């Protein structure tokens, strides 16, 4: 079992989010998570959404090239975003 | 439109495991996909990098999440380099 | 007058998985599915007909309207070679207008 | 406060929203911004589809109808409500049985299920 | 001169070998 | 064997011809390209015609026919993997929270 055997290996990974942070929000979803290795599962697979694209935005701004200290602009963010369903569109100069 | 890959792809598949003799509306599709395919990865390059411009670094950026195709692209260019150093 | 016969369907069902059946109403509303999915695109492909002030429905704006919205490229039909993809054709008042945000911000 | 953010106040005030959060006119202009840039974006596409040079006002009232079905799709129409309504209100109502006890749908339609959970071993 | 004539030669065998008869399908 | 070495050496010899993929890509970009680019874009497109056919010779096992390819086993191939993200449309505007 595939499943299964990943949570083996998370038997070892602590993730960033904690299980207080994912367990509420699965308590507005709809369910009281009672084992605490699904709240595991799912805390490392949102972990890694937000790494992949964190790794995508600092990819953007290396490639422009200042190698000093890289700074999270939105515009090495709203480029990254779009590989996946996230398609933030903000305005400037209002006239 | 003509086509472009007719006798080149007839090789391919048979590469890959189809038959000395394919279909001819199976090499049509073959042919459609891979234009098709060129034509996404040399917008998104165009966009991603220096605008107007498609360079190795910007397509190796774009196959970096497939595995094989990165494997690839790096094989064929270490390779080249290395003929280079050979000539 | 009907495009989908039950045998097609069935068929169609038998190449996922050969030990699967349907029940009656699943096989009603796909059938349903089918018909309203035709009738979406046909629509929309047309209005982009007429909008070309053309009268033929061609295949070059049935694939406009599946690959924008319904993401589905129907490999096997070849299309003309797609002219030069115009990048940034950003005016002069965006040039002039956005060279205000940076001239506030650091000086 | 530009002209835009002006006249979004002057437009929840005109509704029966009086006293509502400051953030709000902040997401009002960034929803109206995310609206015109998509439907000039499906202009676009339209222009260079009927390969035209401009984008006429004719691509801009098709890229307004043909994302009105998908983006801000409604909820059903009085004359589809009616029809369903009645012929759901004409099979008579059913009898119910004496003493039943807890009185439920059958068994797949229910949330009654055995519930498992992984053995922590 | 030996890269030149020699490039040619590793696809004129690709065209006696695969691809005798054309098909077709329904 | 004897098919096997046949069948090794198209595996192998085969590929697009750099004089009409630099003439492709350039039609596309508008100016010009360079070599790097054109051996590498033909390298690539070889291991998407490798995804596909690898992929439409398990549509085909999967069902009950033969090794020659009809059309059936080729757009199922390209369902197969645009389900899996293989096949990259950049005409779509995807969402995923609704």
């Amino acid at each position: 079992t595939p499943l299964v055997d990943f949570l083996m290996q998370l038997e070892d990974y602590t993730p960033t989010i904690p299980d207080a942070v994912t367990g509420y929000y699965l308590n507005r979803a709809g369910f009281e998570a009672s084992d605490p290795r699904i709240i595991r599962l799912i805390s490392l697979a949102a972990q890694k959404f937000i790494s992949d694209i964190a790794n995508d935005a600092l990819q953007h701004c290396k490639m422009k090239g200042k190698d000093r200290k890289y700074t999270l602009t939105m515009e090495d963010l709203t480029p990254a975003l779009s590989e996946y369903g996230i398609n933030v569109k903000k305005p400037h100069y209002f006239t | 439109r003509k086509r472009l890959f007719s006798k080149e792809l007839r090789c391919m598949m048979y590469g890959f495991g189809d038959d000395q003799n394919p279909y001819t509306e199976s090499v049509d599709i073959l042919e459609d996909l891979v234009i098709e395919f060129i034509t996404e990865m040399t917008h998104k390059a165009m966009s991603i990098g220096r605008q107007g411009r498609v360079q190795v670094e910007d397509i190796v950026f774009l196959i970096r999440k497939d595995p094989r195709k990165f494997a690839r692209v790096k094989d064929l260019l270490t390779m080249n380099e290395e003929l280079k150093r050979a000539r | 007058n009907q495009v989908l016969t039950k045998k097609k369907l069935q068929d169609l069902v038998r190449e996922v998985d050969p030990n699967e059946q349907l029940d009656e109403d699943v096989e009603e509303m796909l059938l349903q599915i089918a018909d309203d999915f035709i009738e979406s695109v046909v629509t929309a492909a047309c209005q982009l007909a007429r909008h070309r002030k053309s009268s033929t429905l061609e295949v070059k704006d049935v694939q406009l309207h599946l690959e924008r919205q319904w993401n589905m490229w129907i490999p096997g039909f070849g299309s003309e070679e797609i002219r030069p993809y115009k990048k940034a054709c950003t005016t002069e008042a965006h040039k002039q207008r956005m060279a205000l945000i940076r001239k506030t911000t650091k000086k | 406060m530009p002209k835009d953010a002006q006249m979004m106040a002057q437009i929840l005030k005109d509704m029966g929203i009086t006293e509502y959060e400051p953030r709000v006119i902040n997401q009002m202009l960034e929803f109206a911004f995310r609206y015109v840039t998509t439907i000039l974006d499906d202009a676009k596409i339209y222009s260079s589809h009927a390969k035209k040079a401009t984008v006429d006002a004719d691509d801009v009232r098709l890229a307004i109808q043909c994302r009105a079905d998908q983006s801000f799709t409604s909820p059903p129409p009085r004359d589809f409500l009616l029809d369903i309504a009645r012929q759901r209100n004409q099979t008579p109502l059913p009898l119910i049985k004496p003493y039943s006890g807890p009185r439920l749908p059958p068994d797949r339609y229910c949330l009654t299920a055995p519930n498992y959970r992984l053995k922590s071993l | 001169v030996n890269l030149s004539e020699e490039s040619a030669r590793i696809l004129a065998t690709n065209s006696e070998l695969v691809g005798t008869l054309t098909r077709s399908c329904k | 064997s004897e098919e096997q070495l046949n069948r090794y050496e198209m595996y192998r010899r085969s590929a697009f011809p750099k004089a009409a993929i630099k003439r492709l890509i350039q039609s596309i970009t508008g100016t010009s390209v360079s070599q790097n680019v054109v051996i590498a874009m033909s390298g690539i497109s070889k291991v998407f015609v490798g995804e596909v056919v690898e992929e439409a010779l398990d549509v085909c096992e999967k069902w009950g026919e033969m090794p020659p390819l009809q059309p059936k086993h080729m757009r199922e191939a390209v369902r197969r993997l645009k389900s899996k993200g293989q096949i990259p449309n950049s005409k779509h505007k995807k969402i995923i929270f609704f």
